């Protein structure tokens, strides 16, 4: 029922081979919609879904401008953060940020998000009270003093408020189809024998969208947690995901163990058994 | 410094002599510059595509690179990486089961 | 709609 936006920002020096590479990604919930890469032979704003196709020649217009600007913005401050951290212009580093809203089934706001990386690591954000900065450290703080003087937050909150919420409802609207359909996993228990003594349990989910998801394994109706191995969510490559969680058990003492499985195109909770 | 996990696996569930994608999911690394190849039988297969680079909340990156292939009983396939975590490049099979 | 106003750091 809830949904989000979420732009993603990343910038990558690489001194000695040119100027720093400038990438962006949007996503609406699990799904990647647009992309811009300054490395593209002729870079420009693109579309990867088929519902923001239709969007004018004014629109990518725009959004190509933005990438462009941006791309120079993230440029200067990779040099302002080299000499915030009294570094060499002999490295590489890395600058991300990450910003959108989540909107609930009503398409009201539930919150607004904005905040940076510096080669990894947490460098400032935006608090969710979208008026003023969480800095990490004395570096970040410049930054903050900076952004503070220059009132930031209040144009972050007037777009995160305004544009982005009335543009995701938009985007959930002509995309209603694929972006408001959940399509629920496919489950299956296998069997694996290791040894005489023991054999894999492996609960698979396959097929779902989106990627949010719930597998378990019980013992005689307590959570296995810490015997579960369970493999990060995968992508398919056709939109839906994929995971698996797996027990080893005692040889015999297969139908003491249950699976459970919780998603949002499920009409009810699945309990799956070993069916030798 | 964050090394990459890799996962080797199907879009469908194999069947051998039916054609389906090849996955090699490379997820939780930084910094995001990368090499993959795909493997047949211990040689590069050439027509290999990947998704767009993204990254998690945790800043760490995510690619999905990817292939058509027809399984069979005895072709191997693996997902060979290189990143700057690795001493050496990282080889991980392809098991059907996984 | 991507925001027009990304400041530097």
């Amino acid at each position: 029922g809830s949904h989000s936006m979420r732009y993603f920002h990343t910038s990558v020096s690489r001194p000695g081979r040119g100027e720093p590479r400038f990438i962006t990604v949007g996503y609406v919930d699990d799904t990647l919609f647009v992309r811009f890469d300054s490395d593209a032979t002729s870079p420009a704003k693109e579309p990867r879904a088929p519902w923001i196709e239709q969007e004018g020649p004014e629109y990518w217009d725009r959004e190509t401008q933005i990438s462009k600007t941006n791309t120079q913005t993230y440029r200067e401050s990779l040099r302002n953060l080299r000499g915030y951290y009294n570094q060499s212009e002999a490295g590489s580093h890395t600058l991300q940020s990450m910003y959108g809203c989540d909107v609930g089934p009503d398409g009201r706001l539930l919150r607004g998000h904005n905040q940076y990386a510096y080669d990894g690591k947490d460098y400032i954000a935006l608090n969710e009270d979208l008026r003023s900065w969480t800095a990490a450290d004395t570096a970040a703080q410049i930054t903050q003093r900076k952004w503070e003087a220059a009132r930031v937050a209040e144009q972050l909150r007037a777009y995160l408020e305004g544009e982005c919420v009335e543009w995701l409802r938009r985007y959930l609207e002509n995309g209603k189809e694929t972006l408001q359909r959940a399509d629920p996993p496919k489950t299956h228990v296998t069997h694996h024998p290791i040894s005489d003594h023991e054999a894999t349990l492996r609960c698979w989910a396959l097929g779902f969208y989106p990627a949010e998801i719930t597998l378990t394994w019980q013992r005689d109706g307590e959570d296995q947690t810490q015997d579960t191995e369970l493999v990060e969510t995968r992508p398919a490559g056709d939109r839906t995901f994929q995971k698996w969680a797996a027990v080893v058990v005692p040889s015999g003492e297969e139908q003491r163990y249950t699976c459970h499985v919780q998603h949002e195109g499920l009409p009810k909770p699945l309990t799956l058994r070993w069916e030798p | 410094q964050r090394t990459p996990k890799i996962q080797v696996y199907s879009r469908h569930p194999a069947e051998n002599g039916k054609s389906n994608f090849l996955n090699c999911y490379v997820s939780g690394f930084h910094p995001s510059d990368i090499e993959v190849d795909l493997l047949k039988n211990g040689e590069r297969i050439e027509k290999v595509e990947h998704s767009d680079l993204s990254f998690s909340k945790d800043w760490s990156f995510y690619l999905l690179y990817y292939t058509e292939f027809t399984p069979t009983e005895k072709d191997e396939y693996a997902c060979r990486v290189n990143h700057v975590t690795l001493s050496q490049p990282k080889i991980v099979k392809w098991d059907r089961d996984m | 709609r991507e925001f027009s106003k990304e400041p530097e750091l």
